[PDB]
C-alpha cells in the first residue's frame, strides 16, 4: 500500500548501472536542463524498455542499441550518446523491481499531451 | 519557495541523489526524512550543482 521502494532494489538496480559502468552520480551529470529535454530523454528509455528486443542488446552491448533506438524515436544520434547512461538507467528502472519510479517516470513522459514548444 | 517531490537513491555522506517529480536525479541537502528507497518533497533550492562545462 505504501509508496516506498526497497533500498535493496535501488541497490540492486545499482548493481545492473555498475554493469554499464554508470553511477547515480553519471545520471546527475546527465540530467537534461529542461522539461522538452527530459520527456524526450526518459521517452527514449520508456520505448527502449517497451522493446523486448532493444532492452536485451542493451543489457548484452551495455550500451543503448543506437541505430534501433534511432529509427523508432527519430532522435539524433548525439542526443543519444549525451544522454546514454541516464537513459540507460530509466530503461532499467521500467523494468526493475523500482515500480515507484517507474510510476514517476511514466507520468511524467505521458505529460507530452500538449507539447509545442514555442 | 519551490517544491520538488521525489524519491532517493543514494545518500552520499552529506548530500542525497534523488528523484525529482521530473525525473531527474539531482543531488539535494541530506535530511532526516532520508532513507534511500523513500519519497522526499523538498524545495528546488535544496538542489546543488554539479556545475557543467
Amino acid at each position: 500500500m505504501e509508496d516506498i521502494e526497497a533500498r535493496e532494489d535501488i541497490e540492486e538496480l545499482k548493481k545492473k548501472l555498475q554493469e554499464f559502468g554508470i553511477t547515480f552520480l553519471d545520471l546527475v551529470l546527465n540530467v537534461p536542463k529542461h522539461r522538452d529535454s527530459r520527456q524526450l530523454c526518459i521517452r527514449l528509455a520508456k520505448m527502449l524498455a517497451e522493446d523486448e528486443q532493444m532492452y536485451n542488446a542493451l543489457m548484452k552491448n551495455k550500451n543503448i542499441p543506437r541505430n534501433e533506438l534511432k529509427k523508432k524515436a527519430k532522435v539524433h544520434g548525439r542526443t543519444i550518446g549525451n544522454n546514454r547512461k541516464y537513459i540507460i538507467a530509466l530503461c532499467l528502472i521500467f523494468r526493475s523491481n523500482l515500480n515507484l519510479s517507474k510510476r514517476y517516470l511514466e507520468y511524467y513522459t505521458m505529460l507530452e499531451h500538449h507539447h509545442h514548444h514555442h | 519557495s519551490m517544491n520538488r517531490l521525489g524519491i532517493i537513491y543514494e545518500i552520499q555522506g552529506m548530500k542525497a541523489v534523488v528523484l525529482t517529480s521530473e525525473g531527474e536525479f539531482l543531488i539535494i541537502r541530506r535530511r532526516k526524512d532520508m532513507k534511500v528507497g523513500q519519497q522526499v518533497s523538498f524545495e528546488n533550492e535544496d538542489i546543488y550543482n554539479v556545475r557543467g562545462k
